[PDB]
């Protein structure tokens, strides 16, 4: 009974992770309503790891909604599986962040933490051992990344030898709501370096591309962005949530996928993306190293994989699945370290997504995610250097001196990333 | 698309054959440390063997067999021929040795001899080791033995060939070299094109002091000796030279009077050793090239000198060699997407 | 090729073969290393705790 | 008689446990429910299979043994399976989380929490035993648990039953059936605070059996049951010695003598044979011969290696089925002309050999064929080092770079601790080459 506490906080937070209970209730069985009615008992082996039992075979997912406006949690206590939640677990304030992280981190955001941590405490409280805590958020908006990454620093505080993890929308110009976001983004990868395990960076450039370029969708919507980010992260979590040979709770996947403790960010996968033709097994392994296929926004062809790991779900020769995952390593292995031996590891899961005969889910621990840090880095700087919108921060509190710092702490990140992929 | 990696520098054959395999665009060589290879070109000494054939997926072959060492060091050679029934009892292929450290047979090297002294023999031996550029050729024992407690390395004691093959004109020695293949199937090829390195000196039975005459090494010919290349270019006559000479002088042909005994030497070696180093049933393939070096007497007799691991090629068959080694050895395992220039010793696996 | 120590019973039997002939740390030190571990991983915790305490 | 208590620590030992445990029921002729027909002492006797097995007044045969994990998850196939009604639920201890596969974590920062449990429900079996010989234990080199806490239990064995001889299976990591990338660092730690420790230990190399499991049983992706099975047959053959009639290797101190002339080089390289597939037509019985060629071919080996480039310290030849002395020698000279068999020169070139008449004993709907006669031979090897300089070069590779420490220094482990338990292997390495090189 590993069981796992979902946490998601801000706008982005909130919309990827109702689409996110949505995709797997459905794998799972569950109804809108919270009742069971699948069809196989493997969708009930593991259900306890993201959802509590309730009476008369209730199955509410263990998950907590944050945010510091109403709006968006509105939306998903009104949305498809928003009945589904727990009433309790709705945890918001009124006047909202304003896109600025100094809000969420320190003024609007410290105070509304405490009674979130009491909803968290009361989670954990009734978990037979908890596995660890997952964040879906933003690092561009103010409620995500700047509350988001404070709830982190206080879950630590209080529940230190637990697995924290993330999944974090990281800004983009492309897709860009304020001018700000450089700034935000930078301050919150700090605290994730710190405190986090493992953050799964999803960058919405990539995302937007594979809308645009590979599913030929001529006008992206976030609903359409969002679709990519819960296929993900069902792919991820496929291990966690269904029996197979795998087995493994979130430290022991954290203790093979991170070499170093400060290089724990990945860059994940999806494949697929004529849309009811059998794709082949060579079809899935190809996309899914295919750059077109990824959401880090990062040329993995730029840097060298530190460790990979495949999840392939469907019923599927998993000899020619090793057949095929041996080939791409051993026909390119220029772009994977050779001092640490077989870190390409590959893993099966009988039952597929929902609509799809097989799927491949990529994790990757990439040092090409520099990339993604040096054009964060280059924003933020290019505005700092002239202390533009930086009333916005310095008006809640904060100093220059803690843009200097984190500003020097990414640029050792990509400093560090850089030495390994040489 | 396979990967191989290097790791001899130092191979003037292997730098050819890696030249090769990147110009079919097929091969990707890897850095030295990439274990995820199909093709190592590995090291002389102290080579990992016990590493290969253990990646998942990957066909491993390697181009050197482990336990050849036993063929290509003087005194292991030495006991090999000696202490396998395949060989001592009919080797009359191999000149008279004995292992002498500075077990160890120092008295029964001088058993035999006393026997030669005593009859009237030509009783000239030539002392040699592994470590050497160090040969030493004498007729009494006495020197032949102070000169290996003065070293510190293992030594072999072989019979001095005092009638050797004397070609003309110039009345100069000579040995011939032959290079062999055998693939991970261990079929034992011999390469159509040898050559015979000669002396162009005169030998001189009456000054074993003066030792350019009676070491036909291609560095000691073209160091010490003042006619280098007088006779052929490099000291160096290839098979259709020496044919030719063979047919107008005695009035027979390389075939016959030497490349027969030369092929029944080669299968002699390579199957006594099959059991001990063949790579059949194993986790990772073998493949190696030999360099087997041949003496002539007059009588047309010919004697094994020993077996190189790790040998050179002769300047002009460069090319050919080594094509033949991507064909047979590399390519039978690894194929990309004639007349063949071997000659295939058949024989029972 | 000799044959020595014949021993048969009625679930079988055994023998040997010739071919040729030839030519700690105590209870108190246990604890000891396994609480030293536990000091480091409490010092460790203790550093964490003040980082984020500041 | 004296009795053999078989400890079971991880996921693997667990596991390959559960199938010897099956396997050994079905080699006595007991039930699922612990009922044994064939016994007519009803609750007591001292049989050679009570060495593994006690009895209750009921007429339980309950093996000795005890099963350890740090989670559940793998243990409750146990509670819950077949032969549940074997074991007392004491005999069952299963934590709440793993050890992450962690050496340190499992050692340290867990096996501290436990061991004193694990210790308690041992000394439990140990005072139904008349004349405890020691202790079998079996586990994995990557696992966390099966490393880091095996390691603790074998220091605190010692200590609580110095003059007990102690025997492992333990099982070597390989790449093609693991998802872990930190094994190497977890074996050589493991295997430097186990060296003084264990009398004799059995290598099993997941390579082996994998590659095996492919090639005889025509398996395109081996599973765990699939080694298992397999892995339980070789423990069986080994261990049959204990539990049947005979005099050879009748009790675990005979493994030492016979095996181990010198106490670090305490691996001694199994190969079993035939293996055939049980779903061909019919397959031609093999005779003494050609199972007994079969000892030295690479492929049949529980650890890939080269015994040709090695030397022979001992070696223990183990048939069970339709053989006799005559043929066994018959073949050993045929081999002996045939084969590289290089003893060292301090040891005499010689076979203990052993014969069990009941043949190997298959579990029903498995995939073993059975057969007629099978041989397991254990032979001690400098060969097997090839196994050692292999995983020492994974450490090394990730040791390096300083990768993955972290994650063992976070649990009270110090970094010192690497380069010293690396600085024994290297060692250990040299041992080996002292004895098999010229
Ligand atoms: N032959 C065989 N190998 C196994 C089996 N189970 C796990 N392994 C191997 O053991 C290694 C992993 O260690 P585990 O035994 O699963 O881990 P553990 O001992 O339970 O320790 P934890 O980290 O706490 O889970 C890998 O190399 C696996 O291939 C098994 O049933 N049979
Ligand atoms: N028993 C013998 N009788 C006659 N000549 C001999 C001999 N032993 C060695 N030689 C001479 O020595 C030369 C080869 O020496 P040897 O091969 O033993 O040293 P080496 O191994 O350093 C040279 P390479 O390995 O390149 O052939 C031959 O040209 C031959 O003339
Ligand atoms: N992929 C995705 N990105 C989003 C979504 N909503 C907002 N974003 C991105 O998140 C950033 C805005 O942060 P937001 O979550 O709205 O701020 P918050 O509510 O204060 O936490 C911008 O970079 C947006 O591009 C969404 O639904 N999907
Ligand atoms: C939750 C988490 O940490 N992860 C990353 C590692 N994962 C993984 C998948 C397949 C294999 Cl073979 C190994 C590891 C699963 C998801
Ligand atoms: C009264 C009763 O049920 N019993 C039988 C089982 N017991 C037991 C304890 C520890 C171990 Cl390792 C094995 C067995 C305790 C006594
Ligand atoms: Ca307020
Ligand atoms: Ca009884
Ligand atoms: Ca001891
Ligand atoms: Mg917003
Ligand atoms: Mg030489
Ligand atoms: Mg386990």
């Amino acid at each position: 009974m590993r069981e796992i506490v979902h946490i998601q906080a801000g706008q982005c937070g909130n919309q990827i992770g109702a689409k996110f209970w949505e995709v797997i209730s459905d794998e799972h069985g569950i109804d809108p309503t919270g009742s069971y009615h699948g069809d196989s008992d493997l969708q009930l082996e593991r259900i306890n790891v993201y959802y509590n039992e309730a009476t008369g075979n209730k199955y509410v997912p263990r998950a907590i909604l944050v945010d510091l406006e109403p709006g968006t949690m509105d939306s998903v206590r009104s949305g498809p599986f928003g009945q589904i939640f727990r009433p309790d677990n709705f945890v918001f304030g009124q006047s909202g962040a304003g896109n600025n992280w100094a809000k969420g981190h320190y003024t609007e955001g410290a105070e509304l933490v405490d009674s979130v941590l009491d909803v968290v405490r009361k989670e954990s409280e009734s978990c037979d051992c908890l596995q660890g805590f997952q964040l879906t958020h933003s690092l561009g908006g103010g409620t995500g990344s700047g509350m988001g990454t404070l709830l982190i620093s206080k879950i630590r505080e209080e529940y230190p030898d637990r697995i924290m993890n993330t999944f974090s929308v990281m800004p983009s110009p492309k897709v860009s709501d304020t001018v700000v976001e450089p700034y935000n983004a930078t301050l919150s990868v700090h605290q994730l370096v710190e405190n986090t395990d493992e953050t799964y960076c999803i960058d919405n450039e990539a995302l937007y591309d594979i809308c645009f370029r590979t599913l030929k969708l001529t006008t992206p919507t976030y609903g359409d962005l969002n679709h990519l980010v819960s296929a993900t992260m069902s792919g991820v979590t496929t291990c966690l949530r269904f029996p197979g040979q795998l087995n493994a709770d979130l430290r022991k996947l954290a203790v093979n996928m991170v070499p170093f403790p400060r290089l724990h960010f990945f860059m994940p996968g999806f494949a697929p993306l004529q849309q009811y033709r059998a794709l082949t097994v060579p079809e899935l392994t190809q996309q899914m190293f295919d750059s077109k296929n990824m959401m880090a926004a990062c040329d993995p062809r730029h840097g060298r994989y530190l460790t990979v790991a495949a999840i392939f779900r469907g019923r599927m020769s998993m000899k020619e699945v090793d057949e095929q995952m041996l080939n791409v390593q051993n026909k390119n292995s220029s772009y994977f370290v050779e001092w640490i031996p077989n870190n390409v590891k590959t893993a099966v899961c009988d039952i597929p997504p929902r609509g799809l005969k097989m799927s491949a889910t990529f994790i990757g621990n990439s040092t090409a995610i520099q990339e993604l840090f040096k054009r964060i880095s280059e924003q933020f700087t290019a505005m700092f250097r002239r202390k533009a919108f930086l009333h916005w921060y310095t008006g809640e509190g904060m100093d220059e001196m803690e843009f200097t710092e984190a500003e020097s702490n990414m640029n050792d990140l990509v400093s560090e990333y850089q030495q390994y992929q040489d | 698309m396979y990967t191989f990696v290097v790791r001899d520098e130092n191979s003037s054959v292997y730098a050819e054959v890696s030249r090769l395999l990147l110009a079919t665009g097929q091969w990707k060589r890897l850095r030295k440390d990439n274990p995820r290879f199909n093709l190592m070109l590995g090291e002389r000494n102290r080579l990992p063997f016990g590493r290969l054939g253990h990646e998942p997926g990957l066909v491993q072959l390697v181009n050197y067999y482990r336990g050849a060492d036993k063929l290509c060091r003087k005194a292991s050679l030495v006991k090999l021929i000696k202490t396998s029934p395949e060989l001592s009892e009919s080797c009359t292929w191999f000149p008279e040795s004995y292992v002498i450290y500075p077990t160890d047979e120092r008295e029964v090297f001088l058993a035999a001899y006393n026997r030669r002294r005593e009859g009237r023999e030509g009783n000239v031996w030539i002392a040699k080791s592994s470590a050497g550029a160090g040969i030493l050729i004498s007729s009494e024992a006495s020197e032949l033995l102070d000169f290996i407690d003065e070293q510190g390395q293992v030594h072999v004691i072989q019979k001095y060939l005092e009638k050797p093959l004397l070609l003309e004109p110039g009345h100069r020695k000579f040995d011939i070299r032959s290079w062999v293949l055998v693939d991970h199937l261990y079929n034992i090829y011999l390469y159509r094109e040898g050559v015979l390195r000669t002396s162009s000196e005169p030998y001189n039975s009456a000054n074993f002091q003066d030792k350019t005459c009676h070491l036909t090494n291609h560095c000691i010919q073209k160091e010490y000796s003042k006619n280098y290349g007088r006779y052929e270019e490099g000291n160096e006559m290839f098979f259709e030279e020496f044919n030719q000479y063979l047919m107008d002088a005695l009035n027979t042909t390389l075939e016959n009077s030497i490349l027969l005994q030369i092929k029944h030497i080669i299968r002699s070696c390579l199957m006594c050793i099959e059991p001990a180093i063949s790579t059949k049933h194993l986790h990772y393939q073998s493949f190696q090239l030999f360099g087997f070096d041949f003496m002539v007497d007059e009588e047309l007799k010919v004697w094994l000198i020993e077996v190189n691991g790790a040998p050179a090629c002769a300047q002009k068959l460069y090319a050919e060699l080594c094509q033949g080694i991507v064909d047979v050895a590399i390519s039978s395992v690894f194929p990309l997407a004639p007349t063949s220039i071997f000659i295939k010793l058949h024989h029972h696996h | 090729m000799e044959v020595i120590e014949l021993n048969k019973c009625t679930s079988g039997q055994s023998f040997e073969v010739i071919l040729k002939p030839p030519s700690d740390p105590s209870l108190e030190e246990i604890q000891k290393k396994l609480e030293a571990a536990e000091e480091r991983r409490k010092y460790q915790e203790a550093e964490l705790l003040k980082h984020l305490a500041e | 008689m004296r009795e053999c208590i078989s400890i079971h620590v991880g996921q693997a030992g667990v596991q390959i446990g559960n199938a010897c445990w099956e396997l050994y029921c079905l080699e006595h002729g007991i039930q699922p429910d612990g009922q044994m027909p064939s016994d007519k002492t009803i609750g007591g006797g001292d049989d050679s299979f009570n060495t593994f097995f006690s009895e209750t007044g009921a007429g339980k045969h309950v093996p000795r043994a005890v099963f350890v994990d740090l989670e559940p998850t793998v243990i409750d196939e146990v509670r819950t399976g077949t032969y549940r009604q074997l074991f007392h639920p004491e005999q069952l201890i299963t934590g709440k989380e793993d050890a992450a596969n962690n050496y340190a974590r499992g050692h340290y920062t867990i096996g501290k929490e436990i061991i004193d449990l694990v210790l308690d429900r041992i000394r439990k079996l140990a005072d139904q035993c008349t004349g405890l010989q020691g202790f079998l234990v079996f586990h994995s080199f990557g696992g966390g648990t099966g490393s880091g806490f095996t390691s603790l239990l074998m220091e605190r064995l010692s200590v609580d039953y110095g003059k007990k001889s102690k025997l492992e299976f333990s099982i070597y990591p390989a790449p093609q059936v693991s998802t872990a990338v930190v094994e190497p660092y977890n074996s050589i730690l493991t295997t430097h605070t186990t060296l003084e420790h264990s009398d004799c230990a059995f290598m099993v190399d997941n390579e082996a059996i994998y590659d095996i499991c492919r090639r005889n049983l025509d398996i395109e992706r081996p599973t765990y049951t699939n080694l298992n099975r397999l892995i339980s047959q070789i423990v069986s053959s080994i261990t049959a010695s204990l539990r049947f009639d005979g005099a050879l290797n009748v009790d675990l101190t005979e493994f030492q003598t016979n095996l181990v002339p010198y106490p670090r080089i305490h691996f001694p390289l199994a190969t079993y044979a035939p293996v055939i597939s049980a779903e061909k037509a019919y397959h031609e019985q093999l005779s003494v011969a050609e199972i007994t060629n079969a000892c030295f071919e690479p492929a049949n080996q529980m650890v890939k290696c080269d015994p040709r480039h090695g030397k022979y310290m001992a070696c223990c030849l183990l048939y069970r089925g339709d053989v006799v002395p005559k043929d066994v020698n018959a073949a050993i000279a045929t081999i002996k002309t045939k084969r590289s068999i290089q003893f060292v020169d301090w040891c005499p070139t010689g076979f203990k050999v052993g014969i069990n008449y009941q043949p190997p004993t298959v579990v029903p709907g498995g995939d073993l064929a059975k057969v007629q006669r099978a041989v397991c031979m254990l032979s001690n090897t400098t060969a097997i080092a090839e196994a050692w300089a292999r995983l020492d070069h994974k450490f090394d590779l990730m040791y390096a770079k300083r990768a993955f420490v972290h994650w063992y220094v976070g649990e009270g482990m110090e970094e010192g601790e690497f380069s010293e338990a690396r600085e024994d292997m290297a060692a250990l390495e040299k041992d080996y080459e002292e004895v098999g090189v010229d």
